[PDB]
């Protein structure tokens, strides 16, 4: 957690019952409710960037349906401004003044592109939002997966067996639930 | 577009104007359409309110993609484009709707995309009962 490992990609398996000394619980229901609070998280920053671009509908209702907006909407805005930027007579304030996204990156320190900074700079800035919007949808449509499952049981082995890519275990749980592992197809490398 | 809309629609354009967000107006300039005006005119009427009504069950029940089924799909695949577009919308606002996944299912049937129906059923079993 203090190295930069993703707390989505990260599980732990064993027993329920032992107290968990971090700060995040690493278990399947504590990452259950991680992946939740993550997706209302996201749920409310698309509504709001869909409220700041004035997309009609609630976009925010659901994971599938905020990734299917964010797509109708950033896909061809992203394309346009790429375009844009692509022309070699587009200066950095054309670059800043075509960038789609100034109203949700509002909330941000001002200024977010700073007056003495180069096409470059800008266009590091434009790609850092675009990246952020990008990872915003990445997370809805990973915690899409959980939603889209009903069991607790299903949507963990769902989770562990694709969606967790550093998964911490003891040896006598590993030994334990060998089997299982072997059965629920879990591939390491 | 602008051709499309003539002087007796005037009327249900300034309706429309007036309430943006009345069902009952845009169900009655649909149906005004359908019964008097071309195929053509009703079919842009009813994508203008599926645009700017996605949340609407009977608008979205009530859509009908008749005036492009009868064309090739591989000549007419802007139209196949644009239907698959409206699609996208309407399950973005109608998610939990079995109907309206039942209408893309069908669309998707009907185009020859083996792989994009699949995706597409493969979507709707996750995100459906």
């Amino acid at each position: 957690v203090a190295l930069d490992i993703d707390e989505r990609h990260l599980l732990r398996l064993g027993h329920g019952e032992e107290e968990l000394e971090t700060e995040g619980s690493f278990s399947k229901h504590g990452r259950v409710e991680s992946f939740l609070d993550n997706r209302q998280r996201f749920l409310y920053e698309v509504s709001r960037l869909a409220a700041s671009m004035g997309a009609p509908g609630a976009h925010g209702n659901s994971a599938e349906t905020a990734g299917y907006f964010n797509k109708v909407y950033v896909e061809p805005a992203w394309a346009k401004f790429n375009d844009i930027i692509q022309r070699e007579d587009v200066g950095p304030e054309d670059i800043v003044r075509a960038f789609p996204f100034h109203a949700y990156f509002s909330d941000a320190p001002q200024p977010l592109f700073p007056p003495e900074a180069d096409r470059e700079t800008v266009l590091e800035i434009a790609n850092g939002c675009y990246r952020h919007i990008s990872k915003i949808f990445e997370e809805l449509a990973d915690v899409l997966p959980f939603e889209i499952l009903r069991r607790d049981k299903d949507k963990a082995n769902y989770l562990l067996t694709s969606e967790a890519r550093i998964i911490a275990m003891t040896s006598t749980h590993a030994a334990m639930k060998r089997g299982e592992i072997a059965s629920l197809g879990f591939q390491y490398d | 577009d602008v051709a499309l809309v003539c002087e007796d629609d005037a009327p249900y354009e300034q309706d429309i104007l007036r309430n943006p967000g009345s069902i009952r107006p845009w169900l009655s300039y649909i149906e005004y359409k359908l019964q008097h005006g071309t195929l053509r005119e009703q079919a842009f009427v009813m994508e203008r309110a599926c645009v700017q009504l996605p949340r609407s069950y009977k608008l979205w029940k009530m859509f009908r993609v008749n005036h492009i089924s009868k064309l090739n799909p591989a000549i007419f695949a802007t139209e196949y484009q644009k239907v698959n577009a409206l699609f996208e919308r309407a399950l973005i606002l109608l998610n939990k709707m079995p109907r309206i996944w039942e209408m893309y299912l069908k669309f998707l049937m009907q185009q020859p995309l083996v792989t994009f129906t699949r995706r597409t059923f493969d979507r709707a079993l996750r995100a459906l009962p």
